[PDB]
């Protein structure tokens, strides 16, 4: 979308693997709030909002 | 009625302690009052400070 | 310590770091005391095909 009317995909009822992103060196920024980026596969969340 | 001054002793006791316990609660400017949440969601370079 | 490699992979050298290089080719210790010097050498180290 263009950032003015942004996209919001629902991620939900999964297993999620976050290792084979932040390892990709192709992202030019992976920046994380609240959380150490490495860390994300040891834990589980109520719903991702992309 | 009469002894207030015995009662006191024993509530100003109970009272610093449970004070002393609510204070776990506090963030103090942390992510978390409780340290597990830091210890599973951060590295320990962020974990440290 | 001497080595190459691609011009993304030296964010990997540093202290605490992540990823193939970090985990599986130079380890840094949590606490390095030290410098770490790099520079493009697409001039000296590249080759056609």
């Amino acid at each position: 979308a263009s950032v003015y009317a942004w996209n919001r995909k629902r991620i939900s009822n999964c297993v999620a693997d976050y290792s084979v992103l932040y390892n990709s060196a192709s992202f030019s920024t992976f920046k994380c709030y609240g959380v150490s980026p490495t860390k994300l596969n040891d834990l589980c969340f109520t719903n991702v909002y992309a | 009625s009469a002894l207030g001054k015995l009662q006191d002793v024993v509530n100003q006791n109970a009272q610093a302690l449970n004070t002393l316990v609510k204070q776990l609660s506090s963030n103090f400017g942390a992510i978390s009052s409780v340290l597990n949440d830091i210890l599973s969601r951060l590295d320990k370079v962020e974990a440290e400070v | 310590d001497s080595f190459v490699i691609r011009g993304d992979e030296v964010r990997q050298i540093a202290p605490g770091q992540t990823g193939n290089i970090a985990d599986y080719n130079y380890k840094l210790p949590d606490d390095f005391t030290g410098c770490v010097i790099a520079w493009n050498s697409n001039n000296l180290d590249s080759k056609v095909g």
